């Protein structure tokens, strides 16, 4: 179906401790593909998926001379908001950017991204027009006159349409074996008594991809959201991923409770119960 | 792919 | 501001004893980014624990995953010890195989 592409920087200052880190990690959907890091012995773009190792030398040096100026851009950009904020520079910083594109079935532009945070906090971000910018602050409206008249936003577009829909084609097709896969989730209910007259009933999903996944618990055709205790959906490891649901039912009332599951790998949402 | 975004803050 | 690391310790396979398998700790909805995570085994430090590359989530808040090999047996015990800035003392999560 749908797919995305997605880099995340991080430059991170640490006054007294050198200059600062930078990272970069790219994203197909939720399959980490290429990783950077400043801290590296000999800093450059590495894969981290089969399917971009194809990518001949070319490819990594000039991914690699992307990064390494990006550490030099990223130290400037941290200099410049500690002034823009009025900062001293006895403190560490972060700034942010996650920036890419999202593709059709038919692998048409579907919305492009750059936005960009500091100190966790949203500071400047390319509005979905991919033509003007939402400032945060009187901070990131100085680097939005900035970028309007050094027309960023036209660079960031011709990016957007061309360059990343194309190489995210091109790591679709590459990767097709597995960016292409859904691998459904494996469901189960477990069954706990935490006293004489109350349970926990947990509901898993396992091995699952891609990681977005909906679990939900009903009592008597109702969803209990307010009652369900949910967990971050997590990394297993082996690019699948993990995630439970859990509610507290009053004993002998287990049969009034059902796990709804929704996930794409499934040809159609799943009901479980508790099999005792 | 990356693309080089050169102008700072 | 601030943002205090969720912790979730936990297997990638069904945990079954004399079986190797991995132990992970996963991290997220912190910030800032410096963290430390050790997973201990009868309250030690393993050696040699890997972790994913620094990533965060579409609310700029960051994650990572700290791995290592493990095979459980009936009497191990298993832990999480996780320090942030935002921790007055660092946290530690046990293992328990039906979380």
């Amino acid at each position: 179906g749908s797919h995305s592409m997605r880099y995340f920087y991080t430059a991170m200052s640490r006054p007294g401790r050198g200059e600062p880190r930078f990272i970069t990690v790219g994203y197909v959907d939720d399959t980490l593909f290429v990783r950077f890091d400043s801290d590296a012995t000999s800093p450059r773009k590495e894969p981290r998926a089969p399917w971009i190792e194809q990518e001949g030398p070319e490819y990594w040096d000039r991914e690699t001379q992307i990064s390494k100026t990006n550490t030099q851009t990223y130290r400037e950009n941290l200099r410049t908001a500690l002034r823009y904020y009025n900062q001293s520079e006895a403190g560490s910083h972060i700034i942010q950017r996650m920036y890419g594109c999202d593709v059709g079935p038919d692998g048409r532009l579907l919305r492009g991204y750059d936005q960009y945070a500091y100190d966790g906090k949203d500071y400047i971000a390319l509005n979905e027009d991919l033509s003007s910018w939402t400032a945060a602050d009187t901070a990131a409206q100085i680097t939005q006159r900035k970028w309007e008249a050094a027309r960023v936003a036209e660079q960031d577009r011709a990016y957007l349409e061309g360059l990343c829909v194309e190489s995210l084609r091109r790591y679709l097709e590459n990767g097709k074996e597995t960016l292409q896969r859904a691998d459904p989730p494996k469901t189960h209910v477990t069954h706990h008594p935490i006293s004489d007259h109350e349970v926990t009933l947990r509901c898993w999903a396992l091995g699952f991809y891609p990681a977005e996944i909906t679990l939900t618990w009903q009592r008597d055709g109702e969803d209990q959201t307010q009652d369900t205790e949910l967990v971050e959906t997590r990394p297993a490891g082996d690019r699948t991923f993990q995630k439970w649901a859990a509610v507290v039912v009053p004993s002998g009332e287990e049969q009034r409770y059902t796990c709804h599951v929704q996930h794409e790998g499934l040809p159609k949402p799943l009901t479980l119960r508790w099999e005792p | 792919e990356e693309y080089l975004q050169a102008f700072t803050y | 501001i601030q943002r205090t690391p969720k912790i979730q310790v936990y297997s990638r396979h069904p945990a079954e004893n004399g079986k190797s398998n991995f132990l992970n700790c996963y991290v997220s909805g912190f910030h800032p980014s410096d963290i430390e995570v050790d997973l201990l085994k009868n309250g030690e430090r393993i050696e040699k624990v890997e972790h994913s590359d620094l990533s965060f989530s579409k609310d700029w808040s960051f994650y990572l995953l700290y791995y290592t090999e493990f095979t459980p047996t009936e009497k191990d015990e298993y832990a999480c010890r996780v320090n942030h800035v935002t921790l007055s003392q660092p946290k530690i999560v046990k293992w328990d195989r039906d979380m």
